[PDB]
């Protein structure tokens, strides 16, 4: 069987290592441009929830590095979830539904007509508040990431009284749009 | 031109799936990732 992805994309691991630099602690693990293989990949791996504390994924376009200064991420933002109110199994459930339903979200393009502006998402696991983030191309488009984080909020099904931020990445180096 | 599928399509073919994961795709997780590996 095989059902085609829209975009190929790239998931990347960063391990948890206190005596290396970011740079050194992170591995594009596997590309991937099928329901098949999506499902093959993520089937295979720790869910965000088995990880150890201080790992990530991303998963992003081929070609767009998971990194802001990226020339596909240097103008844009993310929307950005954290998992930090509930406790135990019951947080760690949540974290791992807020990932899948997202990745489920992205590789099925389910962001309205503005796919094309969707970078990536990234998944912070840390004992304080893991972060769950939805990067996307372009900060100035306030019409385009609104709405994504509309669907992002439906999707992964963010009630009304918690508010998501988007924050702009250069910014980084007070949220552009709350929802 | 878009490609897209929903999530009761996604999660269907999670479910039926009988085909074993890619030999290219498990040497490549054991390769860079060994670590997180699940099988």
């Amino acid at each position: 069987t095989r059902h085609p992805l829209q975009n190929r994309w790239a998931l990347w691991y960063l391990k948890a290592d206190r005596n290396k630099e970011w740079e050194d602690c992170l591995k594009m693990v596997s590309l991937f441009d099928t329901v098949e293989d999506f499902w093959s990949l993520y089937n295979h791996i720790q869910s965000a929830g088995g990880l150890n504390w201080g790992s990530d994924y991303y998963l992003f376009k081929e070609g767009i590095k998971p990194m802001w200064e990226d020339v596909n991420n240097v103008q844009g933002g993310r929307w950005l979830v954290v998992v930090d109110k509930q406790k135990l199994q019951r947080r760690t459930q949540l974290l791992d539904h807020y990932w899948l339903e997202l990745l489920m979200a992205i590789v099925g393009e389910q962001f309205d007509e503005y796919g094309d502006y969707i970078c990536g998402a990234v998944v912070n696991v840390r004992q304080k508040g893991d972060k769950v983030s939805l990067w996307t191309r372009d900060a100035t488009r306030d019409d385009v990431n609104l709405r994504i984080g509309q669907v992002l909020k439906q999707k992964l099904s963010i009630p009304d009284t918690e508010i998501l931020r988007y924050e702009v990445h250069k910014d980084s180096s007070k949220p552009r749009i709350c929802l | 031109h878009m490609i897209r599928y929903n999530r009761d399509t996604l999660m269907t073919a999670r479910d039926t799936k009988r085909a074993p994961i890619p030999d290219e795709m498990l040497q490549e997780i054991n390769r860079v990732a060994p670590d997180i590996l699940i099988a």
